[PDB]
């Protein structure tokens, strides 16, 4: 996909500077997700917030620095690798204990 | 008896996220040289197909002059 796509002048061209956002509005207006991921405000709950052994897993998230809307769609690829990574990693980390809890 | 969970002997061997999108060599300025040389084929070629034809103009032009009386 990423030959597909990426350097395509067409695709690239039509989504460049498009809808940008200053990374403060995006605070004020809320935006939580590949938004402030890939302008500016480096932010995760993933990796502040741990809600459960997700925390342990090694991995690393995107940014952009062009608020840009082509900057999230990279950043939404670099999720999908990096998703990659964390089931790799599962798979290698499983236990065998059991599945509900015991109560 | 034992238990029959999933995992297996461990890591699965390796795996590779990276991204890769490697390979393409042909391109210097070298593309112009390649595509300009290609142009410079087809003038000289293009160059003498047309004296040809002009000296088969001529030559018509002089069946017809023959013919006119």
């Amino acid at each position: 996909l990423e030959e597909m796509l990426t350097n395509n002048r067409i695709w690239r061209n039509r989504t460049v500077d498009i809808g940008v956002v200053t990374a403060e509005d995006a605070l004020n207006y809320g935006f939580s997700g590949v938004m402030l991921r890939g302008s500016g405000i480096q932010w995760d709950l993933r990796k502040t917030q741990p809600y459960d052994v997700y925390d342990q897993v090694e991995f690393d998230v995107p940014i952009g620095s062009r608020g840009d809307c082509y900057d999230r769609y990279l950043c939404r690829v670099e999720e999908m690798r990096q998703s990659i990574r964390i089931i790799s990693q599962c798979l290698n980390k499983m236990p065998p204990g059991e599945i509900k809890v015991d109560d | 008896k034992v238990k029959q969970d999933m995992p297996p002997v461990g890591g699965y061997g390796p795996i590779d996220y990276k991204r890769n999108l490697p390979r393409r060599g042909l391109s210097g300025y070298s593309m112009f040289a390649v595509g300009i040389g290609a142009l410079l084929f087809g003038y000289w070629s293009m160059m003498r197909w047309n004296r040809e034809r002009r000296r088969l103009q001529i030559e018509d032009f002089e069946a017809r002059i023959a013919l006119m009386p």
